[PDB]
């Protein structure tokens, strides 16, 4: 519909996701799989795998920033 | 004390036009040298400009007569970054010599307009009132070459080409 | 404070001037106006090398583009020809002293005054030109190094650091 | 009255004393040394910047609300239609502003750079001279915009954002150092 996009945190995940290409050449592989790639899977089960924001992670965020406020 | 007139039939010079420097006609509508300071500096730069166009006219020409193309195909008969890069270079020394009035550090004071090559001695008022007079002209001239190229699309020579056999039909 | 143990300072250079260390033994600021111009280029050439000593191993250490002296990548007329555009009236600029045709006005034209911080003294002063004469070293060193062992400056830090005794000036 | 100046050690002219909103001494092409020149000029300089603020937002924003780019817009809409239909608007209010009023002979003598269309009544020569600053950065910015379009072809909220994605390989030298 009508959307919100965080677009200040979209560009802070792709700058960390690519991190390990300029910014930390001698690190391999990014610090954690939330910033972008590959779901890591343990036996079946999910350890740690991207996490997307949208227009519902923008409404909760500044929810956030209201009650800390 | 302008004895060669003014600009304009019945016009009034400006005030800082006093007809004293040479080819002066009392031509300032927009007061761009109201300030000495300013116009001691306006007189080498047109002069330069015109010494400039004076060269350059004879160079979109004289190599056309010669059957070498127009000025507009100069690219193709020429590198074009390439000669840009090594005018750049050699332009580098000799204009600031020419701007700094010598080679050392604390300036020159010789005058940077007229610095004293004449081994003919021709250096009269008349001349640098015709130095400027050409000048005019080739800029002029210069400043048509580009116009009439983007209106028409054909050779300088060749616009004189048509208007002769085609007064009538040829703007 | 002298650049050996005491080799008699010579005369022309006292020890007002930041930097002195009683070197000059060729004797080429004997004249006062010609050491006042070799002032002016020793502070340039260092501010220069500075510049140059942190492009070159930042280029290849903190942005990984390869080693410095490789120019196959770009067309070197046309870097050429921009640069020397961008820099002709920056470097007229700092030679005049100004923007006038007479200029001299203004500021310093080795100290010109761009301290926001407010941090100009003649200790930063001397500061300045010591990190200046071991950046021209470093420059010169890196320019050598390219012509001797043919690999990369931080090829040349990694082979003497691997093995000192084995890896230096006698390769 | 103390001012800055726009170069550090330099020395300002004389003619500019610090008399008028936004001076920083700086004239170096000695273009309002008449005085009534200097009248002019100011009454341009204040009138170009409002254009140019009103351009750059204008130029912005459309293409941030994906209505198009600025540069572009000339093959969804007819400009001969247009600029026919803002110089019949514009006219009689360029006239008005021009003239000092609705009289032939001026009559009812208003400021040209300054009417008092200001119903909050915040006019000092404070924010006068914050009008014109915000006005000679406007204007920059629409040069840079204009160049830009030539340069890299593309609108300037996309220019932005690609310098911000990719700072070394969006820059002036890599878009320079190409035939562009
Ligand atoms: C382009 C370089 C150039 C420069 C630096 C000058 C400079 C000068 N002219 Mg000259 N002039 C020129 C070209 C130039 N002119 C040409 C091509 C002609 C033939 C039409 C003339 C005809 C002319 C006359 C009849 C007179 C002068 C005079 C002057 C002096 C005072 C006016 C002034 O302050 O102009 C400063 C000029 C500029 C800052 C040039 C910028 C022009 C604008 C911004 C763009 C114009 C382009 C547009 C398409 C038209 C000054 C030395 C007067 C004088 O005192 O002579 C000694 C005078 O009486 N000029
Ligand atoms: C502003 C002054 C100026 C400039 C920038 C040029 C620039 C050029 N000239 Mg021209 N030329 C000039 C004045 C100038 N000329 C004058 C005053 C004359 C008469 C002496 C000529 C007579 C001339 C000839 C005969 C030729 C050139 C040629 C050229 C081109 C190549 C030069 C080279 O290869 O070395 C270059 C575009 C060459 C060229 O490629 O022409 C298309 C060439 O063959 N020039
Ligand atoms: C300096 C003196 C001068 C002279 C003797 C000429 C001579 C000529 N011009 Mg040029 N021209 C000049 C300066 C000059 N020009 C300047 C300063 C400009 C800018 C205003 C132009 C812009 C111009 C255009 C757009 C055209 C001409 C054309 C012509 C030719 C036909 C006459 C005409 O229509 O105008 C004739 C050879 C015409 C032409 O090229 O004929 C085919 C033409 O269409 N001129
Ligand atoms: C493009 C035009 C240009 C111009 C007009 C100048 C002009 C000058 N240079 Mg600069 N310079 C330039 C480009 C230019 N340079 C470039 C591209 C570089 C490489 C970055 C330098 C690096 C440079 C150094 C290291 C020095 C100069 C110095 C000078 C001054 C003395 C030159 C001399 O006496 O012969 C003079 C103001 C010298 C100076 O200022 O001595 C006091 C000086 O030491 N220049
Ligand atoms: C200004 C500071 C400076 C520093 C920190 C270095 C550092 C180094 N140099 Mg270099 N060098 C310098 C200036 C400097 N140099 C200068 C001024 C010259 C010209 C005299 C050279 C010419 C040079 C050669 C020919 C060699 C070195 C080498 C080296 C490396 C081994 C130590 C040595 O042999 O000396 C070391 C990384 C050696 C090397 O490259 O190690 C692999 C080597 O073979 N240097
Ligand atoms: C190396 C060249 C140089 C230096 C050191 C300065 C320094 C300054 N400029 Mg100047 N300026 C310059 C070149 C420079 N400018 C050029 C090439 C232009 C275009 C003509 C300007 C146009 C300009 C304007 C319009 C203004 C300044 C102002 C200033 C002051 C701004 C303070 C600041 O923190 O800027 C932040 C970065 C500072 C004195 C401002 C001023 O007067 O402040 C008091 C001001 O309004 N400058
Ligand atoms: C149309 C735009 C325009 C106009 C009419 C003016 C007019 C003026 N400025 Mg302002 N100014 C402008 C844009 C303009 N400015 C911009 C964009 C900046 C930021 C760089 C400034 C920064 C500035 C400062 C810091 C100061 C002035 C001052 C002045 C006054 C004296 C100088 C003068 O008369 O130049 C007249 C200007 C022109 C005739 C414009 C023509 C420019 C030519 C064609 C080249 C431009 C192209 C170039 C590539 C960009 C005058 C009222 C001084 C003042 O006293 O203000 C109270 C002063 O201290 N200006
Ligand atoms: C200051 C000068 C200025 C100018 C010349 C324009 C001109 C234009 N605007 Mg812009 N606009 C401006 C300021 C300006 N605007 C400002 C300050 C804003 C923010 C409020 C806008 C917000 C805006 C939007 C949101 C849109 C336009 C659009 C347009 C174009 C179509 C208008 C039309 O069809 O008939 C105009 C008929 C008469 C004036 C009579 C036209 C090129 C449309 C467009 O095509 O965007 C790319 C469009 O969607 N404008
Ligand atoms: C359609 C009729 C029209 C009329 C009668 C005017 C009349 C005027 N304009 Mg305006 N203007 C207009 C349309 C018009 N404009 C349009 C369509 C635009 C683009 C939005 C502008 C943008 C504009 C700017 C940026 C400036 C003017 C200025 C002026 C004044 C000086 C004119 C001049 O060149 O003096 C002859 C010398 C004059 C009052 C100038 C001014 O106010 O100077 C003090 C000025 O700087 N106008
Ligand atoms: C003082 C004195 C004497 C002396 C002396 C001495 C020791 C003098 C020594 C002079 C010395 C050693 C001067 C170095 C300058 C280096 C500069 C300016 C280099 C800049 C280099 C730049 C700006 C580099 C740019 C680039 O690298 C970048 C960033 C990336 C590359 O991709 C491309 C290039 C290469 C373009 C005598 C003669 C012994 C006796 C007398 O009596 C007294």
């Amino acid at each position: 519909a009508i959307q919100l996009q965080p677009v200040f945190a979209q560009w802070i995940q792709n700058t960390h996701y690519l991190a390990p290409t300029l910014t930390a050449f001698n690190l391999v592989s990014p610090t954690t799989p939330v910033w972008g790639g590959d779901v890591v899977s343990i036996s079946g089960k999910v350890a740690m795998m991207p996490i997307k924001l949208g227009t519902a992670d923008f409404l909760v965020h500044h929810i956030h920033a209201f009650t800390i406020h | 004390g302008h004895k060669d007139g003014v600009w304009f039939p019945g016009a009034t010079p400006p005030a800082h036009l006093t007809g004293e420097y040479p080819a002066d006609r009392g031509f300032d509508p927009l007061s761009l040298a109201a300030d000495p300071t300013v116009y001691a500096r306006m007189r080498v730069s047109e002069v330069f400009h015109a010494r400039l166009s004076m060269l350059a006219i004879v160079g979109a020409i004289v190599p056309e007569v010669l059957g070498k193309g127009a000025w507009f195909e100069a690219g193709n008969s020429v590198d074009g970054i390439k000669l840009g890069f090594i005018a750049m270079a050699i332009a580098a020394p000799t204009e600031y010599w020419r701007g700094n009035g010598g080679f050392n550090w604390d300036k020159g004071a010789a005058d940077r307009s007229y610095p004293g090559f004449d081994p003919l001695k021709l250096t009269t008022d008349y001349t640098k009132a015709a130095e400027i007079k050409n000048g005019r002209l080739a800029m002029a001239g210069l400043l048509g070459l580009t116009f009439q190229y983007l209106a028409t699309g054909e050779s300088p020579l060749a616009n004189l080409a048509a208007h002769l056999a085609n007064p009538v039909g040829a703007n | 404070l002298l650049w050996i143990p005491n080799a008699t300072p010579p005369a022309h250079l006292t020890g007002e001037f930041p930097g002195d260390r009683g070197f000059d033994p060729l004797g080429l600021s004997k004249d006062p106006k010609v050491f006042a111009r070799m002032r002016i280029s020793e502070v340039f050439h260092g501010r220069l090398a500075m510049l140059g000593i942190v492009g070159c191993v930042g280029q290849e250490w903190l942005f990984n583009k390869g080693a410095w002296f490789d120019y196959s990548d770009f067309d070197l007329p046309r870097l050429g020809l921009i640069a020397l555009q961008v820099i002709a009236p920056l470097e007229y600029w700092r030679g005049n002293g100004g923007f006038s045709w007479n200029g001299n006005d203004g500021p310093d034209r080795s100290y010109p005054g761009f301290d926001p911080l407010g941090l100009t003294t003649e200790d930063t002063k001397l500061r300045e030109i010591k990190n200046g004469r071991l950046a021209m070293s470093a420059m010169l060193g890196l320019e050598v190094q390219s012509h001797i062992t043919g690999k990369s400056p931080l090829t040349n830090l990694g082979d003497h650091l691997s093995s000192p005794f084995t890896a230096n000036i006698l390769t | 009255k103390y001012r800055g100046l726009w170069f550090p050690n330099i020395t300002p002219p004389a003619y500019l004393t610090g008399e008028f909103p936004a001076d920083r001494g700086f004239d170096p092409a000695g273009l309002a040394a008449d005085p009534k020149v200097y009248e002019r000029m100011r009454i341009a300089e204040v009138f170009n910047g409002r254009l140019a603020m009103l351009a750059i937002v204008g130029c912005v924003y459309p293409e941030l609300l994906g209505n198009g780019v600025w540069f572009e817009v000339w093959n969804k809409v007819d400009f001969y239609r247009f600029a026919l239909i803002s110089l019949q608007v514009v006219a009689p209010l360029e006239y008005w502003r021009g003239n000092g009023g609705f009289g032939w002979d001026g009559e009812e003598k208003y400021d040209r750079s300054y009417p008092g269309f200001d119903p909050c009544n915040l006019t000092t020569e404070y924010t006068k001279a914050a009008e014109i600053k915000n006005g000679r950065l406007a204007m920059i910015g629409m040069f840079g915009l204009e160049v830009q379009s030539h340069v890299t072809a593309q609108g300037p909220v996309a220019n932005l954002i690609e310098h911000l994605r990719h700072p070394l390989a969006a820059n002036i030298g890599a878009n320079l150092a190409h035939p562009w």
